[PDB]
């Protein structure tokens, strides 16, 4: 790795037109209002710590035949807040996780009445020996998954 | 101390 590897960048579509990066180095990478996230967003209807991206190693469950993109790794998205943060098409609620790909459009807060919208692009610009990069392409077709002991113990010490 | 998720309804 060079440094960078996952690029959060807040588009235009959202209030917030700035762009966010996360460091391959660094896992997993919170974001949020609280400083405290490894990404700074501050908006009074996300928690301090919205939500927060976690990478893993990706691997299937056999290959005594078929050749897949062998066992790298896959950066997922994690969500913590109550407001509720949307990936694409998939519902992140508190206790979410979901795997982002090249290109990958967040929505960390929505407000139909509020006209409150929020949401990060995910732009893998470096990938660190990816099995792809965070495509998944696995059973399920682009599924939210929900976080386990391992993950919320991630933010336990944030 | 600003400790409050504006929760939308």
């Amino acid at each position: 790795g060079n440094g960078r590897f996952l690029t959060l960048k807040p588009l235009p579509d959202s209030i917030i037109q700035e762009s966010l990066e996360i460091q391959q180095g660094v896992n997993p990478f919170f974001i949020g209002r609280s400083e405290d996230c490894n990404c700074k967003i501050e908006d009074n209807r996300l928690s301090r710590v919205h939500c927060f991206i976690f990478k893993k190693r990706h691997a299937v469950g056999k290959s005594m035949y078929e050749s897949p993109a062998q066992g790298l790794d896959d950066i997922w998205y994690c969500h913590t807040g109550t407001n509720v943060s949307y990936l694409n098409n998939n519902r992140m609620i508190q206790g979410t996780k979901f795997l982002l790909q090249d290109g990958d459009e967040i929505k960390i807060i929505w407000d139909k009445n509020n006209k409150f919208v929020i949401g990060f692009k995910v732009e893998i610009n470096d990938t660190t020996g990816l099995f792809n990069e965070g495509l998944g392409m696995l059973q399920e077709q682009r599924v939210v998954l929900k976080q386990t002991a391992e993950e919320k113990d991630l933010v336990k010490k944030l | 101390e600003v400790e409050l998720t504006q929760e939308l309804p």
